[PDB]
RNA sequence: GGUUGCGGCCAUAUCUACCAGAAAGCACCGUUUCCCGUCCGAUCAACUGUAGUUAAGCUGGUAAGAGCCUGACCGAGUAGUGUAGUGGGUGACCAUACGCGAAACUCAGGUGCUGCAAUCU
RNA sequence: CAGUCAAGCGUUCAUAGCGACAUUGCUUUUUGAUUCUUCGAUGUCGGCUCUUCCUAUCAUACCGAAGCAGAAUUCGGUAAG
RNA sequence: GAGAACAGAAAUCUCCAGUAGAACAAAAGGGUAAAAGCCCCCUUGAUUUUGAUUUUCAGUGUGAAUACAAACCAUGAAAGU
RNA sequence: CCCUGAAAAUGGAUGGCGCUCAAGCGUGUUACCUAUACUCUACCGUCAGGGUUGAUAUGAUGCCCUGACGAGUAGGCAGGC
RNA sequence: AAUAUGUAAGAAGUCCUUGUUACUUAAUUGAACGUGGACAUUUGAAUGAAGAGCUUUUAGUGGGCCAUUUUUGGUAAGCAGAACUGGCGAUGCGGGAUGAACCGAACGUAGAGUUAAGGUGCCGGAAUACACGCUCAUCAGACACCACAAAAGGUGUUAGUU
RNA sequence: AAUACUGCCAGCUGGGACUGAGGACUGCGACGUAAGUCAAGGAUGCUGGCAUAAUGGUUAUAUGCCGCCCGUCUUGAAACACGGACCAAGGAGUCUAACGUCUAUGCGAGUGUUUGGGUGUAAAACCCAUACGCGUAAUGAAAGUGAACGUAGGUUGGGGCC
RNA sequence: AAUUGUUGAAAGGGAAGGGCAUUUGAUCAGACA
């Protein structure tokens, strides 16, 4: 909710620890936009699927 | 017998090592160049409040 | 691997036990790690560190420094605490009372604070004493006092002592000191 | 050989601004600087004397000593890997008030008014300020506003 | 590009003080996902109006599901491409069963015979074709004729196993 | 809708080969090392750090 | 509101052609004993405020005026540019992705604001 | 050493044979430019000898073209047997 | 630019326009119009004592420069310089 | 896209074999293979944070919990043989 | 303009009262340093902080080379010289057959898993997988850096334009 | 009405692989009316095989994949750069004078017995008077002068203590 | 020790030697109880 503590909450958890997606990137080459079939900057939504993949 | 001239390469990344350091302030500054005529006053008014001061405490 | 951020595998850079090889040092050192560890009482944190000071960081508390340091209003009833040699000073002429709790004490330094009706306790009495350090005055000497500390920081406009092994004119007093050979510092 | 002196490359840098030439107009000699007022360096090209050099252009410090003629500014110069304070003896045609401290004092004054007039209220204030928040929820309505579709449009020439 | 979704897009112009209530523009984009269509709507737009997507904002991105998906249609297409000389107007008519399905085709044609890549084309119009005639294009007025009928020749089967013990059949 | 107020960000590029000003953001933002991830706040000026560091 | 002495910002105050300006004020204007300076009382200095004038200075208005000033989704999200790719291309060069973004151009509106002090139908 | 445009040469006729101004290439037996390799050493012109390879073919085989009547020549193809 | 005997492309005299299109030892770049330019008048501050400061920098030196302090002077009605 | 333009010296190179509705070119969709990287665990060493003199057995530079980290020439230091 | 760059975002702060002097004002005027007094962590943006500050002494180094971008001389150069960053040097591992610098990823000893760059006919682990086209070369073609080709042509075929 | 697609469930459930660190108890829980029970701060139960070269170690060989000569100087060496046929044994940052930082020890406004004398179980240990050396004063070329206005000052941070 | 003779075992289609791993041959420790 981001809250009015959200800087200590957040803080407070230490940098999570993924692996890589199980599977895969779906991209062929990932350091492209998402936008240009590739994997980084936002792609919203999207971020989950690729985060429940790598965890 | 040529041999490179000048460069410049690799001396941002040594300066970022002990990494320019912030310029260290002090409250009470040096008055190092400072106007002769005011502090010849200055130093005189100094003697004048702190002597109002001990006599304060009498 | 890991963009690091800090230098890794550092050491803290503090001694951590005494660098002397005293057996009595290290025996006030295991009452004072002890006592700094049960205690939540600051005064047993600093003492314990000070024990591990090297003779440098050790300047002698004189006598009259000692004297003076009583002089503080409402501190001539505490027991002061040098962690380290004090010695003698025939510069004040009178002297106190109080309780002087120290590594050492010189030959003349005793003979003077127990001349004067006083007290000379070794650091382990103290401890019994004061266990929270109740009452104390720590001093310490002055650690710029040191010769050596001159010649640090040499260099032009630094005013700052020559290492020189014989002075005198004829010994680094021309060209580059003075308008008139060359230039000034 | 290089050359390399005092006001070197400075040509435009030390120039006038366009149709702004002549006498510079008296207000400059009538604000008044005391010590630790923040000014800008700026030289002027016509008063030769007192003037700063090319380096200091563009850079603020502050009024440590005032003179006659004068102002004394320090500056801080990192040269290597470090800083160092420099004092600047520049003239007043080309020192100047920094407004950059203004939007504090202007703040400053209102967080104090904010803060009395809330605590004599029945406190519940916060006065720092915030970044740009995103934008809420909303309603765009369709009255008077059929959105209008457009498409790309095929490739002209017009030469 | 990917495999075609229609996507609605609608944005507009942040809203100002003195201009609540900015005009709304629509496009009908053609992507694969929505994050891609709204940069396409951006790309586009930027193209016409003074916008950008640091200054307006989406109001609306809707999919738009084909209307009659088992109902063949004939399509018309008209493009704008990029080639390595120059760039060109186009028209080209699809025969399918989907503005999308058609759209697929069309960024495969576009590529396999004038190597135009995603990045080249623009997609100016696609439209259903009523009457037939109106199809100008004979690769597909071919499909329109009469009691249309034809034979699949030489058909070639594929084989499961590396060794056979027959010998094939192309038969049909 | 309102623009969205939180966003997960993870990094995908390994770690050297980096230009300086975005080899640090990803340091303030925890993201020192491949594949680990960190929230951050959406606000202008974290939406700036955000901007600064999409190709990792 | 005018004007004047002193101003601030220093063309929305400037440039070109006309026209209007009550009152007071400014001006031009009269004299050359005296201080004063000129090849020349034109400028500079003195005396008169008398003997004359709104001609000019000066103030304001006119103009599809020049200039200058302001603005706009005018051009133009263009030109340039920070970042990305084992993008395209023989190259020259060029698309696209996440951002920042001119100058000209074209249309509109404007044409000194104002401080201290004295004075004026 | 080879091209492209083709204004011109060629009685006439641009291109049989040539080709200006321009412009595009190639080659590495020219010569430069560079200083990567060798200065505790790669023996340094020419010839003699003798082998092999390249083809941008001088001859020989079979061809197309000609401003080829014949004879002679010329441009060109396949071609280093 | 428009005007005046010899006098002419150029001698000297006058009026108008004139943002600097001139001049300021010198190379060039800044800068300057009741001036920084030109003509005049009075001058020696191109002086005495010793520190701070900027550029070059090692934040040594040398060169050059800035702004004060303390004298003695120049100019001008004066602020000033 | 293909062809012509397109000429060098031992015999030879899309890495090789070979491939032609490709095993070629453009583009799309999935599945799959495997770094000293990523995730989890174990062990070593380093650094850090804590706990523990209470006798009547054996290490207090010791014992116990905990977390994170580990490339390396010249070069420093350390602890060992 | 972009990118780059100076300062600021408070307790060393802010507000009232009225003390010192030889500077300074016409002037207790101002300047400068102060005594007494009023207001606390939403005390004045964000994110980070395996803390911050400080001193002394000493090694090696002071032949550099490459890549993208900017960039000077040169017809050019695997040429010579600058700028920013990243590298190689000093660094192995995976990909690029091969290779100092490219791509990926930086190394304690191991196990299981997932991947990157790059690949999956056979060599060779991995679909002689899927789908639309295009190409037939009596010197086809086949993956960045990279191991080169141009003007000009074609009634080969392909799809487009007026 | 259905379905697809995208998303969620602290809904059920099968197969397969790797691990089993720890070693009394202690924690947070879970199920039970309850007694007790549990998958809740790290593997136990049951059954069999051999008790040996069975497992394991060493070694030779073979087979898959990988592996250039080391040393040096160099931007860059496996280099078509140098030394090196092979073995043993020698073989290179010392000692001294005078010093800087640092540390340990002694004593401390002083400190240094060892030129010397005394003395001895005789190059040892033990002892010691007079000097000297460095330190406890500085600063000037020198003549020379020579460190308390004050609780050895005022201000601002300061650990610690009260 | 280099280097050599004999004997024994073993491998050897333009070097030899090395890494990870396992077959086979030879040899060996410990551990059951
Ligand atoms: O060869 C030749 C050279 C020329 C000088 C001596 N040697
Ligand atoms: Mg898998
Ligand atoms: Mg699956
Ligand atoms: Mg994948
Ligand atoms: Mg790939
Ligand atoms: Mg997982
Ligand atoms: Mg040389
Ligand atoms: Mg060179
Ligand atoms: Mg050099
Ligand atoms: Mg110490
Ligand atoms: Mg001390
Ligand atoms: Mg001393
Ligand atoms: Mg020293
Ligand atoms: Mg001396
Ligand atoms: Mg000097
Ligand atoms: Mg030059
Ligand atoms: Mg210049
Ligand atoms: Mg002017
Ligand atoms: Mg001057
Ligand atoms: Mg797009
Ligand atoms: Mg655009
Ligand atoms: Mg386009
Ligand atoms: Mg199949
Ligand atoms: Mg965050
Ligand atoms: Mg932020
Ligand atoms: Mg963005
Ligand atoms: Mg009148
Ligand atoms: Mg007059
Ligand atoms: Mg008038
Ligand atoms: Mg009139
Ligand atoms: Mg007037
Ligand atoms: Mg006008
Ligand atoms: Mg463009
Ligand atoms: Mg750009
Ligand atoms: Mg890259
Ligand atoms: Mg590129
Ligand atoms: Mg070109
Ligand atoms: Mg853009
Ligand atoms: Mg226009
Ligand atoms: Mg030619
Ligand atoms: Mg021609
Ligand atoms: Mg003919
Ligand atoms: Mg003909
Ligand atoms: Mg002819
Ligand atoms: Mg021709
Ligand atoms: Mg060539
Ligand atoms: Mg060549
Ligand atoms: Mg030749
Ligand atoms: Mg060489
Ligand atoms: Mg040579
Ligand atoms: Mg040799
Ligand atoms: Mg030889
Ligand atoms: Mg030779
Ligand atoms: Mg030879
Ligand atoms: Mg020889
Ligand atoms: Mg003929
Ligand atoms: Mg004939
Ligand atoms: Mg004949
Ligand atoms: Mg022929
Ligand atoms: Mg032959
Ligand atoms: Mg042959
Ligand atoms: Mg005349
Ligand atoms: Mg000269
Ligand atoms: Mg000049
Ligand atoms: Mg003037
Ligand atoms: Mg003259
Ligand atoms: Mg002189
Ligand atoms: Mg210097
Ligand atoms: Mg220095
Ligand atoms: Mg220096
Ligand atoms: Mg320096
Ligand atoms: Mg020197
Ligand atoms: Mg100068
Ligand atoms: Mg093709
Ligand atoms: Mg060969
Ligand atoms: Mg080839
Ligand atoms: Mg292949
Ligand atoms: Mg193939
Ligand atoms: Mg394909
Ligand atoms: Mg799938
Ligand atoms: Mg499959
Ligand atoms: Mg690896
Ligand atoms: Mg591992
Ligand atoms: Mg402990
Ligand atoms: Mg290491
Ligand atoms: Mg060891
Ligand atoms: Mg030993
Ligand atoms: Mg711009
Ligand atoms: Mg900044
Ligand atoms: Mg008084
Ligand atoms: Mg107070
Ligand atoms: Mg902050
Ligand atoms: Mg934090
Ligand atoms: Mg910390
Ligand atoms: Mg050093
Ligand atoms: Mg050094
Ligand atoms: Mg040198
Ligand atoms: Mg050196
Ligand atoms: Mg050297
Ligand atoms: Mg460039
Ligand atoms: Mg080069
Ligand atoms: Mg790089
Ligand atoms: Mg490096
Ligand atoms: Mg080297
Ligand atoms: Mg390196
Ligand atoms: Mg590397
Ligand atoms: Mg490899
Ligand atoms: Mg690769
Ligand atoms: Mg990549
Ligand atoms: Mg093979
Ligand atoms: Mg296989
Ligand atoms: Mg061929
Ligand atoms: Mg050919
Ligand atoms: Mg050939
Ligand atoms: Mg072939
Ligand atoms: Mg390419
Ligand atoms: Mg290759
Ligand atoms: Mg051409
Ligand atoms: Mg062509
Ligand atoms: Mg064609
Ligand atoms: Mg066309
Ligand atoms: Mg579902
Ligand atoms: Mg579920
Ligand atoms: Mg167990
Ligand atoms: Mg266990
Ligand atoms: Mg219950
Ligand atoms: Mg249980
Ligand atoms: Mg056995
Ligand atoms: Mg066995
Ligand atoms: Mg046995
Ligand atoms: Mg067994
Ligand atoms: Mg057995
Ligand atoms: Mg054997
Ligand atoms: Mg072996
Ligand atoms: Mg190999
Ligand atoms: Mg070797
Ligand atoms: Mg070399
Ligand atoms: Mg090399
Ligand atoms: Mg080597
Ligand atoms: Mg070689
Ligand atoms: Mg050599
Ligand atoms: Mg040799
Ligand atoms: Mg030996
Ligand atoms: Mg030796
Ligand atoms: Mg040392
Ligand atoms: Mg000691
Ligand atoms: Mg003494
Ligand atoms: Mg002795
Ligand atoms: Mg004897
Ligand atoms: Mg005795
Ligand atoms: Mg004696
Ligand atoms: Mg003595
Ligand atoms: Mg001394
Ligand atoms: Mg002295
Ligand atoms: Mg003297
Ligand atoms: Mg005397
Ligand atoms: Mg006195
Ligand atoms: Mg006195
Ligand atoms: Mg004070
Ligand atoms: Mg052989
Ligand atoms: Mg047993």
């Amino acid at each position: 909710t981001v809250g009015p503590h959200f800087k200590q909450a957040n803080n407070f958890l230490w940098p999570f620890k993924l692996s890589n997606p199980s599977g895969g990137w779906g991209v062929p080459r990932k350091f492209k936009h998402f936008i240009q079939g590739g994997s980084f900057g936002n792609r919203e939504e999207f971020i989950n699927k690729l985060v429940k993949s790598m965890n | 017998a040529k041999s490179k001239n000048h460069t410049a390469h690799n001396q941002t990344r040594k300066a970022h090592r002990n990494g320019i350091k912030k310029p260290k302030t002090y409250k009470y500054p040096s008055l190092k160049g400072v106007d002769p005529k005011f502090r010849r006053n200055h130093k005189h008014a100094l003697h004048g409040t702190a002597k109002a001061l001990a006599a304060a405490k009498k | 691997g890991i963009d690091h951020t800090s230098k890794q595998h550092k050491r803290s850079g503090h001694r951590t036990a005494p660098k002397s090889d005293n057996v009595y040092l290290k025996l006030l050192v295991k009452l004072y790690t002890f006592l700094a560890r049960r205690t939540d009482a600051p005064f047993n944190k600093v003492v314990l560190k000070a024990l591990f000071l090297s003779k440098i960081n050790r300047p002698p508390v004189s006598v009259s420094r000692i004297a003076r340091a009583l002089k503080q209003e409402g501190a001539a009833n505490k027991t002061v605490v040098v962690v380290g040699t004090v010695t003698d000073d025939a510069r004040i002429f009178e002297f106190p009372k109080t309780t002087v709790a120290a590594l050492r004490f010189t030959a003349g330094a005793r003979a003077k604070i127990v001349k004067a009706g006083g007290e000379c306790i070794t650091l382990d009495q103290l401890a019994v004493r004061a266990p929270k350090g109740q009452n104390t005055l720590i001093l310490r000497g002055p650690r710029n006092s040191r010769e050596a500390v001159r010649h640090f920081g040499m260099g032009p406009h630094k005013g700052k002592a020559p290492r020189i092994l014989s002075t005198g004119r004829k010994f680094e007093r021309a060209r580059g000191r003075r308008r008139s050979k060359g230039f000034k510092v | 050989g290089k050359s390399h002196g005092y006001r070197s490359r400075t040509r435009y840098m030390f120039q006038r601004d366009f149709r702004k030439h002549g006498a510079v107009h008296l207000s400059t000699y009538l604000k008044v600087y005391k010590v630790g007022d923040i000014v800008d360096i700026k030289a002027n090209g016509s008063i030769q004397k007192g003037m700063p050099h090319k380096f200091y252009q563009g850079k603020t410090g502050v009024v440590y000593n005032v003179t006659k003629s004068s102002v004394g500014v320090i500056i801080n110069k990192m040269v290597g890997n470090r800083y160092l304070e420099k004092r600047l003896n520049l003239r007043v045609e080309h020192i100047k008030h920094s407004k950059c401290r203004q939007e504090f004092l202007e703040r400053v004054k209102a967080n104090a008014a904010k803060r009395a007039e809330a605590k004599a209220q029945g406190v519940a204030v916060q006065l720092k300020r915030q970044p740009a928040q995103p934008r809420e929820s909303r309603i765009v309505s369709t009255e008077g506003n059929v959105p209008q579709t457009l498409a790309p449009v095929p490739y002209e020439t017009f030469i | 590009m990917a495999h075609f979704k229609e996507y609605q897009v609608i944005g507009r112009r942040l809203p100002t003080e003195s201009v609540p209530e900015p005009k709304l523009f629509r496009m009908r984009i053609f992507a694969s996902n929505e994050v891609i269509a709204k940069s396409r709507y951006w790309y586009f737009l930027q193209k016409l109006h003074k916008v950008k997507k640091a200054s307006g904002e989406i109001v609306s991105i809707n999919q738009i599901n084909e209307a009659h998906p088992t109902k063949v249609k004939n399509f018309g297409v008209w493009v704008r491409y990029d080639s390595r000389s120059g760039t060109h107007n186009m028209y080209k008519e699809i025969r399918d069963v989907s503005r999308v399905a058609a759209v697929e085709t069309l960024y495969q044609d576009m590529a396999a015979r004038h190597r135009a890549r995603f990045r080249s084309i623009h997609i100016l119009k696609v439209a259903e074709i009523e009457k037939t005639a109106d199809v100008k294009r004979q690769y597909v007025k071919q499909f329109l004729t009469k009691d249309l009928k034809f034979p699949l020749p030489h058909r070639v089967q594929k084989s499961t196993k590396t060794f056979s013990y027959k010998r094939p059949s192309t038969f049909y | 809708e309102a623009q969205h107020k939180l966003v997960f960000v993870v990094r995908i590029k390994g770690i050297n080969k980096i230009p300086p000003k975005p080899r640090k953001v990803l340091q303030l933002l925890r993201l020192t090392r491949i594949n680990s991830g960190t929230f951050v706040k959406v606000t202008k000026a974290t939406l700036e750090l955000l901007k600064l560091i999409e190709p990792y």
